């Protein structure tokens, strides 16, 4: 009589790697780099901002794509290939440290900075800028010698931050296309912007000259910003070529802000976003995209790695 | 025809990993051990927690798909992410190697701890055949082999026996 | 009432990591394994000595505690950081983790080596009783025991009287 | 009879965790992550300067803060947060970048750089910087036309690195409040300060405007600088709005530089440093500061990991 | 004078990794034993597979040795290339030891199978005597050993005379 | 009778170390550090150039030494010491963002950009760029007013790159010994250069004023580069101090570049390279140095690390 011990096998083995061997058949095995991706922006639990054709910046500065978005809020805020900051041309000096500081900030509260004017125009506007008819950025003004070719007076304008929070405070310099547009729009002679806090102080000169047309025209604004402090005060000094704030900005909270072309889900729930989709796994690996962000299985570059979850697979 | 672990594994054991399979007077049969295959299993759903894990860590975009940042940044950037994706592609073969040779070596290990269990509880009633199996040199009806499988028989019953049996 | 290390360990036995734990005429008594238990202390501090090193490499400030650097670089410093924490930390967890594991066996792997060795110095003249102790099939007082203990044993002394009585 | 071979166990057993086990006990175990810090600086067996109020650019102009620094020598140079570089309002451009040159420098030696002039006052002075009454920087000088609104004379200095090191050669820049304090200082008319060696040229005009009061003051002088290799010659060409150097500036070896709140202590000695002391410690982990400096166990998110040091712990 | 793997290695054994070394009537000799041998070559040469790798990817400079970078952006980049530096010195060392450790516990435990299965070959004809060789209680001339190593030994055909001779 | 159960051993065996044991002996061991340098780059199967006094910036603008490389090919670009980018002095600004660019670049294919001149001189030329007498950057036109001191109109050049790939677009500013040349040469006043695409707009100012000589010259001309999109438009517009392109390049495709000492070797093959050399290698790890490129062994600290390919070693 007799009495043996032995252990399970199957036929369907699954082959792993081991410190000494390719494809060493076990009985059970599991994968764990995740290659399944959701191709939608899985938003359940989050206030999330589609910003569309509204470039991240623009919601500072307020070109009309961004009328809505003035103030938002949110928890997930979504950049758009389609999205533009502009509408009269130019762009945002240091531009991506910006991007990133709203991308994380739960939105903006604006709150006015209350600059009042005498003896010039603050209605310049323009075809590039269309609302009904003719018109500029919501929250800034493009200020304007009194009378074409008229002097433009030296001005000091000065706002403190009485919140307890850092301001964002957005500027722009217009750079006209000729000396003689210039002149039109300021008056003749030398131009200056400066521009100090406590812990800032850069000075601006525009320099006109031809560029191509963008949206018809070849003159530019671009934009400057700078941190406020609590307290602090920020001071402007110009005679022209200076667009100015009508408002500041204050962060919210906290959010998370991604790149995306596909379309929003609020039906799933998910924290790993790339730009085609949510990676929603427990797997400790992902090879989809390396430049997922969020709370993400940590990106390598194999497509697969299976663990072994039963033992050495010995069939007869 | 009955062989052990150290000819091949059992296809036609199915409620268990690890077993007894037996010849007497009345047939074969096989049963599953509840107790071996369950400590395999625990220290698998051990290994599987751990590796099963999410990271906590938060990261941001430091980057730009739409607008492509100012070179010498974005090569500094691409530059220290590949390196990083070097780390974690040889962390995770590694880990992975690693684990299924222990998996692999914890498992055998399981099946010799029960075969040298059952070797000690038979004594001086049983030689070993080299497959995995004992001769047990009495007659061991079914009732006899249940209380080899679950661990009451008592060899001094059948020593007289089996000795004379050796012999 | 005696048992070996199958069943669990000592608490009484406090001059060593293993020992021999005997019962005959003149009573119970227990002694540590100089040799067993040195060699597992050394493969312990032989880890220590590899796991408490110190860098030698001196890093520097890249950043400002009191005044804050440009944000863009700031945030390439943050993510490279926090990359580079994330890799100490799972390297951190695995190395005690798969460390543990293997100190764990290599002192259970030193208790069989021991256990073994005894069993063949003993040959025919004992029987395993599976709690990792040997019935020992002739009167072995103090002498023999110590005899066991300290590898000397001539099992061909007692082979006459220990076959006999093993029937 | 009978033999027995056993192990030891205790009834104090520590919990550990193992590849396919969370809190396994074991007879033995000790920490891996350190914890523990020392609340001061240990400096032991190395020359150290606490800064105190002395900002570290500081030491390379002077301000009256850093009077007693402006040749310092050390191996560890420790900055503080009440350390201003600045005595006149204003900062450095690129400012990190040298604070990062002069952690490591192990000092400097200063070298008198031989500028006189004729035709101009050479005595300005704010109560910003005080010392026995109104003073300035003890390294540079602050040059005004010789009489309030008098032209400034278009004015040429070089100096030659004779050394075999590079010299840190700085100077400043002058933004007056207003066009009419920059006129009574520097007389009427473009100013205009041009910077050369064989690797380097720049252009700097001030922009005079009013700035938010620091110290009472609107004004601000921004320093800049740049490394003069050795045999180079720098030139400075300027007609007014110049702040300039008395002297150069030599680094002399080697040092680490810190950023502390503790006090210092020179009976213990220690390599890993951070804000709130000194990590000593032969751990590999650390889970105090991820930005602790020296030669550091490696930052981990872990509080703690036990390290058996004995076998598994099976009491009865 | 003929002893085992217990006491110690055989430099006269050339022709393999292990092997079998007997003494009868007509003498001593040595044969390697070419299965296991080439079990324990070939799990060597799986790691070295696994180790010997190129990484494919691809580094470019984003430094200068010529024309030193701007001081800021070079602290970066140093900072970051010491902290992959470390990263790998640690990953290498650890590796190297962890697998030098895996190695000889594998060669270990390729002896330790070859030795078991001779013993259950052998059955009730031999004692163990505790060096790493069996007595064998009957003669066993060339062609029986033989027979012993090339795994057709019939323990049947010995076991009358070799279970007297033990008694 | 008896048989017994051994395994090899050598009087030779090998030190290695494990887990639990330094210098535990194995009967045979391998390297997995490399060490072993081949003092050569070895280039075999692919098209290599070695620039020599050409420095890798100057293939674009063309000084003399460039003159054979002005639209080079190749899959590996070597780098000299003695190479130098400039003939007049000056540099690149941005210079290693370009260098980085050029290094993959596969070489560079010029195109034509069609610029045409009326009412100036073309012509500007020097003795530091010498081929048959004094020459200029073979890419570039240095445009001066029509006589001495003759005014120079305000011009504006405009060129679209037409091809599916980015173009490589470079010009320059010239920095005068002193207003009084910059006047010469350009006419008296404010100069200014602005250039802009859609997404680019910078402005230069030259910035004249004495420093060392060079090559006996004070003067500097200052490369900058920008890469303008398919078809996009870049405009430039300037009164003076202006180095005008003459031809965009494109990039031709893909490849590597290294910096080296050493010579070419046509005979061995490797992608591992660094100053000093090649790095053939299989193993995984490399002690020679930490900036080596291409796709090479990772860079450790530790000299040697032997990895065990046999049993212990049990000698008698
Ligand atoms: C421990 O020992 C052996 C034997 O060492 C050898 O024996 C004597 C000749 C000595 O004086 C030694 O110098 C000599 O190495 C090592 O194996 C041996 O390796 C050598 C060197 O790599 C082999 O030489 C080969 O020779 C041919 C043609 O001459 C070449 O084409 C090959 O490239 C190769 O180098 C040699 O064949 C081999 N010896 C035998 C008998 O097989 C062993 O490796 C060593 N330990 C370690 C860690 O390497
Ligand atoms: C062969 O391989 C795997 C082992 O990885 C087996 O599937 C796994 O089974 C476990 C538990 O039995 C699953 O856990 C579950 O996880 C969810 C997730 O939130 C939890 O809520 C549940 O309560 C549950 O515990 C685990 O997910 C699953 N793994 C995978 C990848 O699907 C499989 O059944 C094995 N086959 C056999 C025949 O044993
Ligand atoms: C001691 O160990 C060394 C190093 O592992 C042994 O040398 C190695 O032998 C292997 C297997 O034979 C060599 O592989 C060969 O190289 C290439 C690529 O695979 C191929 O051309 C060959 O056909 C073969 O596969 C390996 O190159 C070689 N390594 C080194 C560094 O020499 C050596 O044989 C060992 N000595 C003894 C006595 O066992
Ligand atoms: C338990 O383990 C610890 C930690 O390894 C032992 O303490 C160490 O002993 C070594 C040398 O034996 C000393 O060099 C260290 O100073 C100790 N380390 C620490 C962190 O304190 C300790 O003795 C052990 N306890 C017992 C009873 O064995
Ligand atoms: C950085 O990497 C991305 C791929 O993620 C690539 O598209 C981009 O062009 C790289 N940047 C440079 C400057 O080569
Ligand atoms: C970088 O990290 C620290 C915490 O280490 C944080 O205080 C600082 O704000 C971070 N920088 C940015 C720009 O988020
Ligand atoms: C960066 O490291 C190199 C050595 O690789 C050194 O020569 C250089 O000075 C270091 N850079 C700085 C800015 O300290
Ligand atoms: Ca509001
Ligand atoms: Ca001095
Ligand atoms: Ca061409």
């Amino acid at each position: 009589d007799k009495i043996c011990l032995g252990h399970h096998a199957v036929s369907n083995g699954t082959k792993v790697n081991t410190l000494t061997e390719r494809g060493v058949e076990v009985v059970n095995a599991t994968e764990t780099v995740e290659r399944t991706n959701i191709p939608r922006i899985c938003s359940k639990g989050k206030r999330t901002v589609d910003l569309g054709q509204c470039g991240l910046l623009g919601t500072i500065t307020g070109p009309p794509q961004c009328d809505q978005f003035l103030e938002f809020s949110a928890d997930l805020i979504i950049e758009r290939r389609e999205g533009s900051d502009v509408c009269y041309p130019g762009k945002f000096v240091n531009e991506e440290a910006l991007r990133q500081i709203l991308r994380e900030s739960g939105g903006i509260d604006k709150e006015a900075m209350g600059f009042t004017y005498s003896g010039i125009r603050t209605n310049g506007a323009t075809s590039a800028c269309r609302r009904s008819g003719s018109s500029f950025y919501a929250e800034m003004k493009w200020l304007l010698s009194n009378t074409d070719n008229a002097a433009f007076p030296q001005m000091t304008k000065s706002y403190k931050n009485t919140r307890k929070s850092p301001a964002l405070i957005v500027w722009g310099i217009h750079h006209s296309v000729s000396t003689a547009e210039q002149t039109k729009l300021y008056g003749s002679g030398n131009k200056l912007v400066t521009v100090g806090s406590s812990n800032y102080q850069q000075s601006f000169v525009p320099s006109p000259g031809a560029r191509p047309q963008v949206n018809g025209l070849s003159g530019r604004i671009d934009f400057h910003w700078l941190m406020l402090n609590p307290n602090d005060t920020v001071t402007f000094s110009f005679n022209g070529a200076f667009i100015a704030p009508d408002r500041a900005s204050f962060l919210r909270g906290k959010s998370m802000g991604i790149q995306s072309g596909v379309q929003v889900d609020a039906n799933c729930e998910g924290d790993c976003y790339h730009s085609g989709g949510t990676i929603i796994s427990n797997l400790p690996f992902q090879n989809i995209d390396s430049r997922a962000v969020g709370k993400c299985p940590r990106y390598v570059k194999q497509r697969s790695l299976l663990l072994a979850t039963g033992m050495k697979n010995v069939p007869e | 025809a009955i062989a052990g672990f150290i000819e091949n594994g059992w296809e036609g054991l199915i409620d268990g990993w690890y077993g007894f399979r037996h010849q007497n007077a009345q047939g074969e049969g096989t049963a599953a051990d509840y107790k071996s295959t369950q400590s395999a299993i625990d220290q698998i759903t051990g290994k599987l927690n751990r590796l099963i894990e999410k990271t906590n860590q938060q990261f941001e975009l430091i980057d730009n798909e739409f607008n492509e940042v100012e070179k010498q940044i974005g090569n500094v950037i691409n530059w220290t992410r590949d390196s990083i994706t070097e780390v974690w592609s040889y962390n995770a073969e590694l880990l992975v190697a690693m684990e299924n040779q222990h998996t692999i070596d914890l498992a055998d290990s399981e099946m010799d701890k029960l075969y040298e269990r059952v070797k000690r509880q038979l004594r001086e009633n049983a030689e070993e055949d080299g497959t995995g199996c004992f001769e047990i040199f009495h007659k061991c009806d079914d009732d006899c082999m249940a209380s080899i499988r679950n661990n009451t028989y008592d060899h001094s019953k059948y020593r007289e026996e089996a000795m004379q049996n050796r012999i």
